[PDB]
């Protein structure tokens, strides 16, 4: 179950 | 033994040729089990291991939706970093992320992690405490301040300690037959001549799972890891791995060198010589 | 950062003529990620080659596997052709069944 959010750099 | 769930993410810009290529690849231990690729004709999250058929349609829909969402955030990241590093729009750049958790044989959390890289260099990483970030340069320091004022670490922590762990347990259960098997190495030794009365001996190990193994050459009971050439353990295309290790010896004195194979599927490690 | 790929070509089983097998081409330790990888039989592209096991190591360099089912014969030759920015020419690495 993958991460659903990678916040913006 | 211990187990891991990991997701490898890559975003690669290609100016003049349209949108960045975006890929996600997930592994349970050393087996690829899911993937997403933006260059597929119909980009979807897809199963890569037989046991993932046990998941229903909703699973794939949700993962696909996440991937498409993640895709867009990385397109923006690529633009952002051109600003941070004062780079032009005419060059190709790469963002890589590794995220994962690991559990003991009892299913309990051992460690979680997430690390980013830009153009093959460390950018930013979650510390081992899972509460703070560490930044490799001043571009990543900007990112660190953003993520702190947003409290991002806390959301990620909850994923690594909860969601990542529980779905890892589920995968190990559903894929038991594949993920908790042990295939024993089969070994042999090959012989190749050289210019000056010397010989290359190469010890092969084939058909084994999991990937962790150890090959060594010995002369008179001492390990020879000085003149030993080696390849990294490598996938063989069917769920199993292989490796080789070689040593250069004097001609006529081949029988005094032994190869030793250590694997969890070998109750007693193998010992091999070169056979005429 | 620029890193030349290592190109390894190997079969799943020791090769016996007439016996189904699997040929692998593992391209590793490269950067940037853009790359072209072709598996060839007698200088001709093998169709429907599978790409799998894409990952990266702790130094961030890329790893990826190309593989195909095949049945070797005495006369057939196989190779892996890779194009990458770190190289002036494409690099064709032949399968050595005696290695």
């Amino acid at each position: 179950f993958a991460p659903g959010n990678y916040p913006a750099l | 033994g211990p187990h891991s769930l990991r997701y490898f993410v890559t975003a690669v810009s290609r100016p003049g040729l349209g949108e960045p290529r975006y890929m996600e690849v997930g592994y349970v231990d050393d087996t690829e089990f899911v993937r997403f690729d933006s260059d597929a004709e119909n980009p979807r999250y897809e199963p890569r291991a037989r046991w993932m058929e046990q998941e229903g349609p909703e699973y794939w829909e949700r993962e696909t939706q996440k991937a498409k969402g993640n895709e867009q955030s990385f397109r923006v990241d690529l633009r952002t970093l051109l600003g941070y590093y004062n780079q032009s729009k005419g060059g190709s750049h790469t963002i890589q992320v590794i995220s994962g958790c690991e559990v003991g044989s009892d299913g309990r959390l051992l460690r979680g992690y997430q690390q980013y890289a830009y153009d093959g260099c460390d950018y930013i990483a979650l510390n081992e405490d899972l509460k703070t970030w560490t930044a490799a340069d001043m571009a990543a320091l900007i990112t660190k301040h953003k993520w702190e004022q947003a409290g991002e670490a806390e959301r990620l922590r909850a994923y690594l300690e909860g969601t990542c762990v529980e779905w890892l347990r589920r995968y190990l259960k559903n894929g038991n037959a594949t993920l908790l098997r042990t295939d024993s190495p089969k070994a042999h030794v090959t012989h190749h001549s050289r210019p000056e009365d010397k010989v290359t001996l190469r010890c092969w190990a084939l058909g084994f799972y999991p990937a962790d193994i150890t090959l060594t050459w010995q002369l008179n009971g001492e390990e020879l890891i000085q003149d030993m050439e080696l390849v990294e353990t490598r996938p063989a295309g069917d769920g199993t791995f292989q490796k080789w290790a070689s040593v250069v010896v004097p001609l006529g004195k081949e029988q005094y060198y032994t190869c030793h194979v250590y694997h969890q599927g070998l109750p007693e490690p193998l010992t091999l010589r070169w056979e005429p | 950062i620029q890193k030349t790929p290592q190109i390894q070509v190997y079969s799943r089983h020791p090769p016996e003529n007439g016996k189904p097998n699997i040929l692998n081409c593992y391209v590793t330790q490269f950067h940037p990620p853009h790359i072209e990888i072709q598996m060839l039989k007698n200088g001709k592209k093998i169709p429907k080659v599978e790409m799998s096991d894409m990952s990266f190591s702790k130094d961030w360099s890329f790893y990826i596997l190309a593989h195909t089912e095949f049945t070797p014969t005495e006369t057939d030759t196989y190779a892996c052709r890779v194009k990458h920015d770190s190289m002036a020419e494409p690099k064709t690495v032949y399968w050595d069944r005696d290695m």
